[PDB]
Formats: structure tokens, sequence, C-alpha cells
């Protein structure tokens, strides 16, 4: 049980370590309820029950992950090139003293060569943030694309939107490669209502559904190589379940992108419960190059104001 | 094409701990108000609702929005702004009554929505 | 006519995330009046009745209390 | 019929009254001692989590204003239209019509304060809550020792230059220096009265 000594290492009042299937794993309990499963050496999260209800197991499950495959399923981040270069399951703690009981924090790090991929899950009492970053230590630039994968479940398979990507245009584009699917990108944009190729729309939609397959991509790159003022799309926005009467904010930072994917009708291909989305921010289109030697961020932050 | 520059400070800071700008590219000066919502930028927050706003003529104090670096390309305040809201640090102009020019216009205003509920002054410079 | 009164109430207040009507309307609701050109005249009439108040106690206050 | 009305408008009405009042003492936690904010509807947000009784008892107000058959009162407006409409075609529409306003803005009133979020603790319009809750960054000992006074992050710090255009830089350097977490840290919700 190295997670024993992980917690007598780095383990506190509302961390707790745990080792079962040789997968080491690890709970974030902050004060109010709210419980946060991370399996450690793959940087996947895979189950969040924060406090949304004032009962007292009011807390309900956000991230989608089927029941006995957690290399399926829950959010995850992912770094490719155009491999993914993540692959190594080679994560290891670095520091846990964050807070004294009201949030927590696991700071998560691997190294792929030139890269120090440190990675960072935090849970505050009503959030968790999924934050990226790395840094260049060899002599060459690299042209990596990030992004952080998130699959939202909900009750009811009519109940599904995002409430607030409206006025920023999109292109249907495919996910990233991820260790951590539930559709491949080749099918994503497969069975339809939006073409596949990068064309441009602007949204007139204040709340689009998931009902259907179109999987798509806000952001519009092509204005972002004019550096002017380019419109940067919306920081965040309201995905509303509907089914139960909750909702969440997903918060991007340093990420310009954002990528959501509706199953559509072939959730039913994978599951039989709790049609999931695949949301997340990312920087796809045109990557990202630091230096050679600097260091880059990117973070994803889930947040609810019922409580 | 004469574009004016907006940037649109958010009141609520993200989760990092810095301010969030969007940089609204909307041509031209009409009103404030109706560039924000035609560009879809919070501009009401939780009078965004229907009702809860005059929806554009000024007889409520609900559009302020503090504009800084702003001096450039404004209307003055048209003695609604000057009334509606009497004690505030100044730079607090209500998005509907405010114009930011003509078609042809270039400038940089940025303009933080949504000063009450916010946890920054901004430390404007002193004039003269 | 009390059911529609609510719903137009329903329609507007209730949040998208705990509203009981279907997506599929509420987002058709929207892209109806995304213009809020001839909302942006009633709404603004119906707001300046309810805030003038009914613009008669601004008529006693200029007519009434002050030609007393 | 005027004094059925009379009656159960004045236990409906009365009941809405002291709802409000406990409505307000509950919300006089949040904003403090202002009518301004704690008599502000639009603010008022979202108390059915925080508040039940007083939700039910201004629904079951709200509803005997608007005429609900079962479990209100409607049978008081149901004798007035029923003794009306066959008397004047001025006063017999309108005064539906006028119920129906009735029906919408007490149905207003029920939705703006109790179903929804809170509107005042709203973490995308309230900043004051957001620096409470991140006591902490999202880098831990990474990009600063904690930042304060952050400056006008127009470029932010990627290497952006401007095209052909007025200006991009100035004499205009504005440090926006945000306030503090770790104080003050409660926040209280809305307990019920
Ligand atoms: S909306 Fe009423 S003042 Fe601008």
């Amino acid at each position: 049980i190295n997670t024993e000594k992980l917690e007598d290492k780095f383990g506190r009042k509302g961390i707790k370590f745990s080792e079962s299937n040789n997968i080491p794993m690890v709970e974030l309990k902050v004060r109010n309820g709210s419980s946060l499963k991370l399996s450690l050496s793959d940087a996947h999260v895979l189950s969040y029950k924060p406090k949304v209800y004032w009962k007292d197991e009011g807390f309900e499950e956000v991230l989608y992950t089927v029941d006995g495959d957690e290399s399926r399923g829950g959010v995850g981040v992912v770094i490719v090139n155009g491999s993914s270069v993540i692959s190594g399951c080679d994560w290891s703690v670095k520091d846990t003293d964050s807070d004294a009981i009201d949030a927590l924090q696991i700071e998560l790090s691997c190294t792929a060569g030139v890269l120090d991929i440190t990675y960072i899950v935090s849970l505050y009492p009503v959030s968790m943030a999924t934050a990226l970053v790395v840094k260049n230590n060899g002599r060459k630039p690299v042209t990596l694309k990030p992004g952080i994968m998130s699959y939202l479940r909900f009750k009811k398979r009519s109940g599904a939107g995002i409430q607030g990507l409206k006025g920023c245009s999109y292109c249907p584009n495919p996910p990233l490669s991820s260790p951590f699917e539930l559709l491949s990108p080749s099918e994503a944009m497969k069975a339809e209502e939006g073409e596949k190729p990068g064309i441009w729309a602007v949204e007139d939609s204040v709340i689009t559904l998931l009902e259907k397959k179109m999987s798509r991509i806000y952001g519009a790159p092509p204005a972002e190589r004019l550096k002017a003022v380019y419109n940067t799309p919306p920081s965040k926005f309201e995905t509303i379940d509907q089914g139960r009467g909750l909702f969440f904010r997903m918060i991007r930072i340093g990420f310009e992108e954002m990528y959501v994917g509706s199953p559509g009708s072939m959730w039913d291909k994978y599951g039989k419960q709790h049609y999931f989305v695949c949301t997340g921010p990312t920087s796809m289109l045109v990557p990202v190059d630091v230096a050679s030697g600097e260091t880059w961020r990117g973070a994803m932050v889930i947040e609810h104001d019922n409580l | 094409p004469p574009a004016v520059d907006f940037a649109f400070v958010h009141s609520v800071l993200l989760p990092d701990g810095t301010p969030d700008v969007h940089w609204r590219r909307a041509n031209g000066g009409q009103k404030l108000r109706d560039i924000m919502l035609d560009s879809n930028i919070e501009l009401y927050g939780p009078y965004s609702k229907p009702l809860s706003n005059c929806a554009g003529v000024g007889t409520c104090a609900t559009c302020m929005v503090e504009i800084v670096n702003g001096k450039e390309l404004l209307n003055p305040r048209t003695d609604i702004e000057k009334e509606k809201l009497k004690r505030k640090p100044k730079n607090w102009r209500l998005a509907c009554q405010t114009n930011v020019g003509n078609p042809d216009s270039t400038g940089l205003v940025v303009i933080q929505q949504l000063p009450e509920w916010k946890a920054h002054e901004w430390n404007i410079p002193k004039n003269i | 006519i009390a059911f529609f009164g609510i719903f137009i109430a329903y329609c507007l207040y209730k949040p998208f995330y705990s509203s009981l009507l279907n997506l599929t309307l509420l987002n058709s609701f929207q892209k109806w009046n995304s213009k809020r050109i001839h909302w942006e005249k009633l709404i603004n009439f119906v707001y300046n009745w309810s805030y003038n108040r009914g613009y008669i106690d601004s008529f006693f206050k200029t007519s009434l209390i002050e030609s007393i | 019929s005027a004094l059925f009305h009379l009656i159960t408008h004045a236990y409906s009405k009365a009941l809405l009254f002291l709802g409000s009042g406990s409505i307000i003492h509950s919300m006089e936690a949040i904003v403090g001692y202002s009518p301004d904010k704690s008599q502000n509807m639009i603010l008022m947000g979202g108390l059915t989590k925080h508040v039940p009784i007083t939700k039910t008892a201004f629904l079951i107000g709200t509803l005997s204003l608007c005429g609900i058959p079962p479990l209100a009162c409607f049978w008081s407006k149901d004798e007035i239209l029923n003794d009306s409409l066959l008397f004047s075609p001025i006063f017999a529409i309108i005064a539906c019509s006028t119920a129906g306003l009735t029906a919408f803005y007490m149905f207003r009133i029920y939705l703006l304060t109790f179903e929804g979020h809170l509107n005042t603790y709203f973490l995308n319009y309230s900043g004051k809550k957001s620096g409470s809750f991140y006591s902490l960054s999202l880098w831990g000992k990474e990009e600063e020792k904690k930042l304060t006074m952050n400056n006008t992050k127009r470029a932010s710090f990627f290497c952006n230059k401007t095209y052909k255009i007025s200006n991009n830089v100035r004499n205009q350097i504005f440090i926006t220096v945000e306030n503090f977490g770790l104080n003050t840290r409660t926040f209280y919700y809305p307990h019920e009265s």
C-alpha cells in the first residue's frame, strides 16, 4: 500500500488516500460534505459529489463514469503534439498543505521528457478546479495541444443545455484523442447536424440543445491570429440538468476555445443510464507554443451556485 | 472598417484571481446598452430578466457600468446619469444613456461591467 | 386566463435548470424574441408606468401639493 | 361576494405580507439593513432552498390570489365573475384581463424571490463571494508567492502587439487592486426566521 506512505507523508484532515484493486486513489472531503474522488498515477478525476441540496445526503454525482471501467469515464487532462504525449502513467503527488479544512488541493506531476506537466486538482466547497501547467526544459519550442475533457452526466436525456455560448462563433470539429474517451473522434462527427469540417457559424441560440449529434468547438482562432479585439468567446457558461434542479458553470482560464460534444442517440451504444455530455476547454485549432524554457497554464473550473 | 475596441472586464474575478477581458468588436456608436446586448455581454446582472429593468430609457439605475480610459469618445452625462446616480465615483455611466460616438470612430474604451458586486477599485490615475 | 398569466411568468422568471418546460421550447422562446425591439417598447412602457407610479403621484406632487 | 372576496383576500395578502417580512428578515443577514437591498425583489433570487416554510406560505398565498381551485381560493373570484360577466361588457372582460395580470405579477413576485439562484451570492455577479471562496490559487507554489494589484491586462502578457489602430499603450497605467480572502469568510446564508 504505497498510498499509505503517501498518506503519512501528505495526508491531511480532509484528504484520504486509498489503494484497492491496485489503483492508487484519493478522496478529498471538504467541510461541507463535498467529496471528490481522484485516481492517482493517471491524472483522471472520476467522481465529484458536491453538496447541491441542503439535505444530509444532498450531494449529487456530476461526472459520468461507468461502473467498473474507470479508464473510460470522468474528467481527464489530455496533451497531444500529433499523438498523446502524457499516455505514460507516471503522475506523482508533490504537495497537499493547501488550507485548513475548507479547500484541498493535490499536485500531481509527471515528465514526458523536456516537459514537466504538473497538474492541480483543487476542491473548493462548491467547485472542482482542474488546472494544468507545463514547463519547457529543452532547447526546442513544442507545438502541443492541451485539453481537459469533462464528462457531465444528466439524469434526463432531454434536459441538456449549456446556456451562454451564444454570440460567439463555432466550428464543428472532432474532439481531441483522449485515453479516457467515451466516443471516438471519428464517430463524434458521424451519424447526425453540423458538417464535419471547420465551417464557421455564429450561434443564435441562448441555450444550445444537446439532443442531436452536433459536437463542436466555440471560438474563432482565425481571428485570434489577428490579435485585435477578435471577440474573445465567453469564458463561462451555465450547463443545466433540468431533470433534477441544479446546474454548473465551467470557467476556463488560459484556454482559448470551448469544445462541446453531444452523444445524441448513440449514447445507447455505450451506456444505458445517465446520458452525458463531453465538454471541455482546449487550444486545439491553433496550438500553443510556450518557449525553449518558459511555462504555460490552463485550467477548467466546474462550480455550482445551488449549495 | 471603423472599429471601437471595447474590453468589458467582468466584475467577478476568475478562480485564478485575475480579471477576464472579452474584447467585443461591435461597430460604431449608438448606445452602450444596445452594443452590450447585440454583442451579448452581461450588462444588467440579476436585472437581466425582462421586466426587471427599464430596457433603455434610463428610469432605473440598473445598467450602470464603470468606464475608465473613456474620456476620449463618449457623450457627456445627459443629466439622467447625473441624477439617477448622484453619489458615485463619476467613472460610472448608464449604458443605455451613454453613447460612444459616431460610426467613424476608433478607441480603446475599457468598461468594467457590474461595478456593484465587485472586489476591485481600479486605482484610476488622478485627473489633471 | 389565470394559468396563462402563470405561464407567462413561468417561461420568463423560472430558470432553465429548474423549469418543468422542455428546453426545445424554451430556446425557441428566446429565438423568436432575440431581437427585443417590439419588447423594447412594451417592457419600456410597463417599467415606466410602474416606476413613475402611473404618473399620478407626479401629477399630484406637481399640481396638488405644489399648487397648495 | 364582495365580503367573501374581502375575507379571502385579507387572509391571503396578510399571509403574503408576513411571508414578505420573513423573506426580508432572512435577507437582512445577507445584505444588511437597506430597503433598496433587503426588499429588492430582483436580488432576492432563490430562497426555496433556504426558507421552505416561508416558501410554502408565500406560495399558498399567491396561489390564493391567482384563484387556484383545489388548494386555494378560486370560488370568491368565481362568484365575482359569475355575477359580473352578465352585467356589462366593459366591466367583465377587462376584469378578467386584470385577473390574468394578477396571476402574472403575483407569480413573478413568487418566482423572483424563491425559485432560482440567490442572485446576491451568485458567483457570476458577486465578486466578493468569489474572493472569499478561492482562498488559495490554482497553482500552489507557482506563478507567484501567493496576486493583488493586477495591472491593465489588455495584452495578458502574451507578447501581443496591435495593428494599424488609434493606440495600444499610453500613459494609462491603472492597477486593478483586488480585495483579499480569508477575512470575514463566513458570509452566512439566510436561515429561517
Ligand atoms: S436600463 Fe434602465 S437605466 Fe439603462
